[PDB]
């Protein structure tokens, strides 16, 4: 009975460190991959809208 | 998706229902209780809609249901609306039809028989599963936290039921069901910030409130004196979100709630609370097993995870109990998470295979066989 | 039909500029956002494992 | 993250504690 | 012109939508930060004033 | 950038524990 | 004018402004809860006009005004205008002056606590009143019609609250508070009057749908069978005379509107009805409460005086209440303003000299006072 | 006039008869 919960803090405590490891590395691995894509997607449209605006106003003055 | 036939374990309360299969340690999926309908007439025509809706459906679509609950203080009023919560409880979830899988259901003690017939009945006539058996509650939690002996507490949204075990044996003498719970706390609470200028009627708004009262709320080590601070200053107020993006602040009512629990007058209830509830069940006890309760205050169920009530319900107790003696209180992070836990480690044992209801004996007997042979 | 097809080309290409601007201005403030906001709370969460070294 | 480490930390020090000081006030108290 | 204008308004207004889609994806993104900002920076006060026993 | 509440009391906490351990081991030895 | 420091008395509702002094039978003058101002550019010179219009003055002059009640459903927001409303029925109707006469105004028992505060504040800061004293509307309905236990049922404008009194106590966790009001059926009555041809969206247009609820209105012992016959025959139609000349006749719509009190999903609201709420208010009580309850339901407020709602009622819980047992409504004539008669009871009892808040505890506290003071 | 003494007169009856209605009923249902 004993080694039941004993059993229960080894997983629990192995999923602890595999968790916080887990938990952080996920969200950092994802988020600042994600931020970085989209930092340049955000940056990329930001440019792709500039050159638009230009168009448009060259496309106005023709 | 399995490969062995492992009984499937659920506790049903009247709140919500903890699901998964025997021999884990965790509930797979949890539902609320609930099967929702609409009350409006359709107007578009092609849009699907469902005559009733179950579970987390029950609770997506809710803007236009009216939300009911199949189970009032621990037993099923409403079997129609629980076989529609098991078909998805244990096969849309879970993935297992009880046709293959043996099936544990729960209940408190001194439940009516009425209740352990039909949950017996239901499973072996509509979802015909090869056997059945219903738990007490409280063995449940015993497993589940290490224990044989202790006062089991299972304060949830239904009834208390307040049961002293010792050395595996039952003392019933002791036990003071009462007819307080996490369902009367909402409603006492949906009161009183009615009086702040919120007022809460419909069932979205019912909704609201247990959302408010899961999130803020605690007991307080010491109620009348964190009351004393929380009516007089805004330092103890906390806000809740509410679904349309305005604000509700809530201050001593944040734990006036919960302290319904401790205070039962609250709510018109003839009751001094559940710690002398459960001190009277260790006092009526044999003076050879006191020692062993005093020292084992089960936590199960829910109103077990507010903030002070672990702490609260010892000191409570102490207080009442004699000195020299040493009062403790069970009550780990896995606390009230013991009696789904305890489902699946009764239904395992090998110790109890032979306590299965097996659905042979059921047929000859009838659903009554459930009386004869659970306990 | 030029002369609304004309106000419309600027009311929509007006729109879309506006848009492309308020896009700009919306994905810029945005990204400050997006940037700090995972980025603040990812270096809590890293801390976290730090904070929690004790 | 909400401080996971901790819940479990907490959990695991309130329990070693209180265990190692029921046990500290038992070894004494036994006489 | 009215060819031309009209393939800037229509032009425009099939950009206008993709711009009124990239609002919708980007405010979705922003409400996705500030939730999730939101969530950890409050999860995290609450999680460490309840949790200061440890 | 601990927590104060999260470094100060784990580490007092666990004190409590590495103290009573040891004070249960002493006052066992002495009982 | 009066001769003696007698407490003034009035019923600031959503609905009418009720007023008179304690120790009479009834109040001396009744108006509604109306400020009014103009909507209309002004063209003439030397003219006078106000900038508003209070009650009878309101209604009087709204073919170029638009009018608002300060009261939304029993709580006071609108306090400016509301001290117009005082200042008339105390000055312009009763004759009396606060300054000199100690005064009770009353609210539901769920109704929110600014209510209470703001209605002492302006007593006492802008009238310069010797005392106030808040009082429950239950408190006053039971008063008036002779009752220490039994539900108050005081289904008027604003709300319906639906509370049991046992011995003159509270039985707080059986309180119904209901939005479903007199209010609601006037706006109803609109939009099918709007389905027969006859639309009304504007407030002139709101008030001759209020008078002819009033006038026209009933709810029938049998909905069905009244709505078959009603929707069938002319035999059951009533005219109805507008101020403009015009002639409205109403057929099923003369009941269909006051039958939302027994069907309240009429108007969009999740509820079964008032007959419900009076059944589960007593049902949540004790047994050896339960017996005195169901034999004294009774009313107070508005459409309580409906032909058909005493009995209709009475009808529904006796269905719902077990046999043997006798369910009954209490409906006396002094409907619709017993509950200003119950405030010149409680006003005059000489065991009520005590629960006054003095302008001397008011100031040295301030309007939050009345919260500890008056229950 | 609305009959004045009916509303009155009704209200007296209804209720008297109920009252003896109820003794009545009472009288013999006590046994
Ligand atoms: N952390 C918490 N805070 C406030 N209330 C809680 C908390 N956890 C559970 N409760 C309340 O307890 C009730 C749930 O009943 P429960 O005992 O968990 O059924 P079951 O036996 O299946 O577990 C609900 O009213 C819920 O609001
Ligand atoms: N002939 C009538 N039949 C039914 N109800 C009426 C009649 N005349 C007036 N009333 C209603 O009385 C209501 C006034 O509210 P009231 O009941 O006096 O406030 P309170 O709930 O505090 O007692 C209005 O909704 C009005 O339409």
């Amino acid at each position: 009975f004993d080694d039941i919960h004993r059993k229960r803090m080894e997983k629990d405590l192995n999923e602890l460190q595999a968790l916080i490891e887990a938990h952080f590395e996920n969200r950092k691995k994802e988020e600042e991959e994600l931020v970085s894509l989209k930092d340049r997607i955000e940056r990329r449209r930001a440019e792709r809208a500039e050159q638009q605006r230009i168009r448009n106003e060259r496309e106005k003055e023709r | 998706d399995e490969d062995e036939t492992t009984a499937l374990v659920c506790d049903n309360g009247s709140g919500l229902v903890k699901a998964g299969f025997a021999g884990d340690d965790a509930p797979r999926a949890v539902f609320p209780s609930i099967v929702g309908r609409p009350r409006h007439q359709g107007v578009m025509v092609g849009m699907g809609q469902k005559d009733s809706y179950v579970g987390d459906e029950a609770q997506s679509k809710r803007g236009i249901l009216t939300l009911k609950y199949p189970i009032e203080h621990g037993i099923i009023t409403n079997w129609d609306d629980m076989e529609k919560i098991w078909h998805h409880t244990f096969y849309n979830e879970l993935r297992v039809a009880p046709e293959e899988h043996p099936t544990l259901l729960t209940e408190a003690p001194l439940n009516p028989k009425a209740n352990r017939e039909k949950m017996t009945q239901i499973m072996f006539e509509t979802f015909n599963v090869p056997a059945m058996y219903v738990a007490i509650q409280a063995v449940l939690s015993l497993y589940a936290s290490g224990r044989t002996t202790g006062i089991v507490l299972d304060s949830g949204d239904g009834v208390t039921h307040n049961v002293p075990i010792y050395e595996g044996y039952a003392l019933p003498h002791a036990i003071m069901r009462l007819d307080l719970a996490g369902r009367d706390l909402t409603d006492y609470l949906m009161k009183i910030l009615t009086e702040r200028g919120y007022s809460f009627v419909t069932t979205a708004e019912r909704e609201i409130v247990r959302d408010i009262k899961e999130k803020l709320c605690y007991v307080a080590l010491d109620f009348e004196n964190e009351m004393a601070t929380a009516a007089s200053s805004s330092s103890l107020e906390k806000s809740y979100e509410l679904p349309d993006g305005q604000v509700i602040t809530i201050g001593n009512e944040r734990f006036r709630c919960p302290e319904t629990l401790f205070q039962p007058s609250f709510i018109g209830m003839e009751s001094a609370g559940i710690h002398e509830t459960t001190y009277n069940s260790i006092m009526k006890c044999d003076i050879d097993i006191r020692k062993d309760l005093y020292a084992n205050n089960v936590m199960s169920g829910g109103t077990t995870m507010y903030p002070g009530i672990a702490d609260r319900m010892q000191k409570e107790i102490t207080a009442l109990a004699p000195s020299t003696m040493k009062i403790k209180i069970i009550a780990p992070p896995e606390r009230k998470y013991s009696v789904w836990i305890g489902g699946s480690i009764l239904a395992s044992l090998s110790t109890f295979q032979q306590m299965w209801i097996t659905k042979q004996e059921y047929d000859e007997a009838g659903p009554s066989i459930v009386h004869r042979k659970c306990f | 039909k030029l002369k609304e097809a004309e106000t419309r080309a600027e009311f929509a290409e007006r729109s879309v500029t506006k848009l492309e601007k308020s896009i700009d201005d919306l994905e810029d403030e945005l990204y400050a956002q997006k940037l700090k906001y995972k980025a603040i709370s990812e270096e809590l969460d890293h801390a976290l494992n730090d904070m929690t070294s004790i | 993250a909400s401080m996971d480490a901790i819940k479990k930390k907490m959990q695991m020090l309130k329990l070693d504690k209180e265990n190692a000081l029921d046990r500290a006030e038992q070894a004494e108290a036994d006489k």
